[PDB]
């Protein structure tokens, strides 16, 4: 964070006190999804079988 | 307020094409600072003394 600092003055020289350099976040693992549950099926049996 | 964050959600190419309008975000972002720091000044002269 020395060097960021530095980098982010503009100077190689940073004095004492407070700077904000950057932001930082997290990313989703890969995703998620969720439906409802599976209602009733067509009554496929009296046409097939 | 993340100037890159509100103008793009979490978008790849969004923040690549807001970079080629140069360096507003990192104007905006020194302009909250300094406004903190004047509020943290002016609370500080008001009742510190």
């Amino acid at each position: 964070p020395l060097s960021e600092t530095k980098c982010t003055l503009k100077s190689f020289t940073v004095e004492k006190g407070i700077y904000q350099t950057s932001n930082f976040r997290v990313q989703p693992t890969e995703s998620i999804v969720r439906f409802p549950n599976i209602t009733n099926l067509c009554p496929f049996g009296e046409v097939f079988n | 307020v993340d100037c890159t964050m509100y103008i793009c959600g979490d978008s790849t190419e969004c923040s690549n094409l807001l970079l080629q309008y140069g360096s507003f975000c990192t104007q905006l972002n020194r302009a909250l600072t300094g406004i903190a720091v004047e509020q943290d000044k002016n609370t500080q002269e008001v009742f510190a003394q």
